[PDB]
Formats: structure tokens, sequence, C-alpha cells
């Protein structure tokens, strides 16, 4: 069940949201579905949603902090 | 055939969803030609925009559910054998596929417009 997650990635760039507003957004997100509507597909549709925000937001702080290290070490590898 | 009508449920019930998300969508693409539209606004666009799109998988995901329930019933009193109910999800799962090709379309679309 992976037909969705092209269209999860899509929408976190177009969203673009970052560790500070991430939770806000995705408030604001369920509450404008669930007023308009509580379904079973809904639930999952947000909860996944929400899962995938969360390893978006976080991936970005990973690759950053891997990228600081990597580049540390190979540098003292360079000038000592 | 009575397989067949419950195919064209959820056909019809994917059809109207996609549909109701191309009007929403072009209702916030009206809104998104607004004058002088601050950055905040454009926020506001992306999150309902997110909203919709959300609301067009999870209901998909509902029609789906139900089509195969109906079939589980139909399965259990044996109305259906195990070729026809096999074939019942192979053809329901294609019907998924063509809905999620329309409604990334209409998302894709969308998002080249703002």
């Amino acid at each position: 069940n992976r037909r969705y997650d092209s269209e999860f990635q899509t929408m976190l760039q177009h969203l673009q949201p970052t560790a500070e507003n991430a939770y806000e957004y995705f408030t604001k997100i369920a509450t404008s579905l669930f007023e308009s509507g509580i379904n079973w597909g809904r639930v999952v549709a947000l909860l996944g949603f929400g899962y995938r925000l969360a390893l978006h937001v976080y991936q970005h702080g990973l690759t950053g902090f891997l990228g600081q290290v990597t580049r540390f070490v190979v540098d003292f590898m360079l000038h000592h | 055939a009575d397989p067949k009508k419950v195919l064209d449920q959820a056909k019809d019930q994917m059809e109207n969803v996609v549909r109701t998300l191309k009007q929403e969508l072009e209702e916030l693409a009206k809104e998104a030609r607004k004058l002088d539209l601050t950055q905040s606004e454009k926020i506001e666009l992306k999150l309902r925009y997110i909203v919709a799109h959300l609301a067009a998988i999870g209901d998909i995901e509902e029609a789906i559910r139900e089509a195969k329930e109906e079939a589980d019933k139909l399965k259990r009193a044996g109305l259906v054998n195990s070729q026809q109910f096999d074939e019942f999800k192979r053809r329901l799962e294609e019907l998924h596929k063509e809905a999620d090709r329309k409604r990334a379309d209409y998302a894709e679309e969308f998002r080249n417009k703002l």
C-alpha cells in the first residue's frame, strides 16, 4: 500500500515546512480536514501525511549534520 | 454481472471525488490570482490545497474499502467463485490506479499554477 508516497512527497516540497512550523501547519491541515468530515480513509491519509511530514522535517536536519561531520573529518585529513 | 455493478458504484464515486477535487482546486487557483497577494496568503493557499488533496486521497480510500466489503459479502454468500472474486479485486485495482493518476494530475497542474 504505497500508491500515495509520490503525492505525499510532492505536497511536502510544495509546502516547504520547517521544524518550527511543521506542527502548526499540520494542526491547521488536520482541523480543516476533520471539520469538513471524518472517515477511515481521511484518518489514514492524515496520519500518513503526519508521519511523512515528520520524516521530511527531520531528514532535512539529518543530512545537514552528516554533511558537517563528513566534511570535518576529511578536512582534518586534508590540512593535517 | 453483479460484481460489474459494484465496480460501477466505485467508478462513479471515485470520479465525483476527483471532480470535487477539480472544482475546489479551481476555486483555490482563482484566489491565487488575487492582486497584491501576501506571502502569508500564499501559504494559506498551500495549506488549503493539502487539505483538499488529502480529502481526495481518503475519500477514494473510503470508496475502495466499501467496494471490497460489498464483494466480501458476495463471496461469503457464494454468488462469486474464486476466479470471479479475484477478477473483481484485479479490476478494482485498475480503477484505483486510474483515480490516482487523475487525482495526481489535478494537484500537479495546480502546484504549477501557484
